[PDB]
């Protein structure tokens, strides 16, 4: 059988398996890049799809 | 004795390259004057690298 | 303009065939002076009505 | 390494697939049994599936132990996924196609690059008979081995709601299934499917022959259904309650519709463009084998 | 509109037009029609038209398909409109 | 490879693509290494030039 869902039910349950990320994992944290800009404005290519 | 067949090699390479940006065809004014210049400073690293 | 027109269609260069008749590029293309050591010509001075 | 009964790895208790419903754990057939339609004027016409690409991708050099079924199940049938094309992990079940390889597939469902101590495994014959077909998940993404999104749905209507007369006739009107439903059934129906060890179900799909096989066709028919109905929800261009004399009837129109739609909505769980490609892959692989 | 001005007009206009190409003494060639008076029609600014300037020679094909193909890999592009 | 913006345009950008040849004999091993991130800009090369 599998397990029945807490919240399938109306019974308080006060242990729980919280996943949560750990120090390797990180979010929102800003992020460098190496912008490169085109070598010729009048080179660049405004059209084709 | 005097050949060294590594500058050798490079003088294909140079020749090869150089044919390649003689046969660039190009659009702009300014890209058909470093067409020609290049050939030039292809010519040159030749020597350099001899 | 109109002149002009036609011409620069014609094309702003051209060169010589073994047969010796003029090929015009059709494209109109700002002259530079590397194209005086090459097969090219200048298409005002061809002369060819 | 878990044997392989004369039927399949299903046969087994451990890895039984039920839905929660009214309060207990209830078998995907009786929940099926729930299911009502309403045909419509508009008809499905099944064409012949186009054949799986021969070619398998190559698994990439990946150190780690690839999960492979939970990336499988959230890509079909999770409410969250996406870009499920991105990370191409499903190559990875490549390394298993090969006879000899050194990786097993965990009844976990996580690809180990080797055997390793008190984790229990698929027999590796049966696995790479899963493998041989499966891998080609990898594909999905890739543009010159996309599966058909619009016309393979075609078939999990007709292997959903279609009558035996509709089925054996290759053709069914455009169902509109409905049932008695409580509150957010299609989400927690969708979530008790995400759970299913449906790397039992493939294996035993792509590796029984036989009257074993079709026996396994005729024993877990239902569970491929409630997979399909899953999927079919994902891509129902809407989804619709009524009230009916102190009653709910969830009504999903359309079976065997694929309305592409991306926008999601809390009444079940939606594909992005890629879970499109993914599902559609899946289904052409999982019908192809379904059908022979 | 008199023949005798519409026919010379129509003479000029079509001396006018020079499209762009590689003459090739294969017999299974031909000229991408489409794609090289799109080119000259937009005095090839067009990344296809350009496409088209450094390597006339594209526009030849013999395989009718692979024809748009060949234009399509070269660009990385996903279409043309 | 350290990553090269190069489009290719002017007959000029023939230098990255020397200082890859160059790169190829001076350092042959190293290149076996990185050479198909050289490829991606050879690719870009060649869909431009040829």
């Amino acid at each position: 059988q599998v397990g029945i869902p807490k919240l399938e039910v109306d019974h308080i349950s006060f242990s729980n398996v919280v996943s949560m990320m750990t120090a390797n994992i990180r979010t929102g944290d800003d992020m460098a890049v190496e912008r490169v800009n085109p070598d010729d404005v009048r080179a660049i290519n405004i059209r084709n799809a | 004795t005097v050949t060294n067949e590594f500058a050798s090699r490079f003088r294909t390479i140079v020749a090869t390259l150089a044919n390649v940006v003689n046969e660039r065809a190009v659009q702009d004014d300014m890209q058909k004057a470093t067409r020609s210049c290049t050939k030039q400073w292809l010519r040159h690293l030749e020597t350099q690298f001899d | 303009p109109v002149e002009y027109g036609i011409f620069v269609q014609r094309g702003a260069t051209y060169t010589i065939n073994a047969a010796g008749e003029f090929e015009f590029s059709g494209r109109n293309e700002k002259w530079d002076q590397a194209l005086y050591l090459s097969e090219h010509f200048p298409a005002l001075f061809s002369d060819v009505p | 390494m878990l044997q392989q009964p004369t039927g399949g790895y299903t046969t087994l208790e451990q890895f039984a697939f039920t839905i929660r419903n009214d309060g207990t754990n209830a078998t995907p057939t009786q929940f099926l049994q729930l299911l009502s339609y309403e045909a419509t004027e508009n008809e499905l016409v099944k064409k012949t599936i186009p054949t799986p690409e021969t070619h398998l991708p190559s698994a990439r050099n990946v150190p780690g132990n690839v999960y492979i079924e939970d990336a499988i199940t959230q890509a079909l049938f999770g409410i969250s996924a996406q870009n499920v094309n991105a990370h191409g992990y499903f190559s990875r079940l490549s390394a298993l196609a090969l006879p000899n390889t050194s990786a097993r597939l965990g009844l976990d469902g996580v690809i180990y690059n080797s055997e390793t101590i008190n984790i229990p495994f698929y027999d590796p014959a049966a696995v790479a008979n899963f493998a041989a077909t499966y891998a080609k998940l990898g594909n999905a993404s890739t543009p010159r081995y996309r599966a058909d999104m619009i016309d393979i749905y075609a078939h999990v209507g007709l292997e959903l709601a279609g009558t035996d007369a509709e089925r054996a006739a290759g053709v069914m009107p455009v169902k509109r299934a409905k049932f008695d439903s409580w509150e957010g059934s299609l989400i927690s129906l969708s979530r008790d499917v995400v759970n299913w060890k449906i790397l039992a179900f493939l294996i035993d799909l792509c590796s029984l022959e036989g009257e074993a096989l079709r026996a396994f066709k005729t024993r877990n028919r239902d569970v491929f259904r409630m997979m399909l109905f899953i999927m079919s929800t994902a891509v129902a261009a809407n989804v619709v309650n009524r009230k009916v004399t102190k009653r709910v009837d969830r009504v999903l129109e359309y079976i065997g519709v694929n309305s592409m739609r991306t926008a999601g909505r809390t009444a079940t769980i939606t594909y992005d463009l890629s879970r499109h490609e993914f599902a559609a892959k899946f289904l052409q692989l999982t019908f192809t084998r379904w059908n022979a | 509109i008199p023949a005798d001005e519409l026919i010379d007009n129509l003479h000029s206009w079509m001396r006018s037009v020079h499209l762009l190409h590689v003459r090739s003494e294969d017999n299974t060639l031909r000229y991408n029609w489409m794609l090289g008076v799109y080119a000259r029609s937009t005095n090839y600014t067009t990344p296809v038209g350009q496409l088209v300037v450094n390597a006339p020679a594209i526009l030849n094909y013999s395989n009718p398909q692979d024809a748009f193909n060949s234009v399509f890999v070269a660009l990385g592009i996903d279409y043309i409109d | 490879l350290k990553k090269i913006a190069e489009s290719f345009e002017d007959p000029s950008s023939i230098v990255v693509v020397l200082e890859f040849i160059l790169f190829a004999l001076f350092f042959p091993t190293e290149f076996n290494r990185i050479k198909g991130d050289i490829q991606n800009v050879l690719l870009l090369f060649f869909s431009r030039w040829y």
